[PDB]
This record gives structure tokens, sequence and C-alpha cells, in this order.
């Protein structure tokens, strides 16, 4: 099992290995990877939701930023 | 930014 928390099972949330707010694996094209933890973040689930995938090449999570 | 992809 690549991951321990949900054993890899798709039709069960998992914050660890996917989107890090919602626990949901799909849209990856759409959720951002953080530059510090490496956690998954989907666009619309951030506060502020954001339309589309920043060009900045940097992008730190709500949990690592600042 | 990088996305899962
Ligand atoms: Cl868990
Ligand atoms: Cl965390
Ligand atoms: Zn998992
Ligand atoms: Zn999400
Ligand atoms: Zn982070
Ligand atoms: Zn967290």
């Amino acid at each position: 099992p690549s991951c321990k928390h949900c054993k890899d099972d798709v039709n069960r949330l998992c914050r660890v290995c996917a989107c890090h707010l919602c626990g949901g694996r799909q849209d990856p094209d759409k959720q951002l990877m953080c530059d510090e933890c490496d956690m998954a973040f989907h666009i619309y689930c951030l506060d502020p939701p954001l339309s589309s995938v920043p060009s900045e090449d940097e992008w730190y999570c709500p949990e690592c930023r600042n | 930014a990088r996305t899962k992809q």
C-alpha cells in the first residue's frame, strides 16, 4: 500500500494522499501540490478558491505559507 | 504551480 491511511481505496476519501481539504481524488489537473509539505489541494477547495491554476512557479498551501 | 496532473 502506497498510502497507509486509506490503503489506496479509490472509494475512500483521503486527505493524506488526495485533496488535503476534501479528500477527493478527482481533477488531479486542478490539484495544486504544496512546494513545502507536498500535500494536494483542489483549486476549488481553497479559500478563496481559484478559477484556474496559478502560472507562478512556487505555490505554498494555506498551512505552509506566510 | 505544480499540479498532481
Ligand atoms: Cl486517515
Ligand atoms: Cl498537515
Ligand atoms: Zn490515502
Ligand atoms: Zn478538494
Ligand atoms: Zn503545505
Ligand atoms: Zn493539514
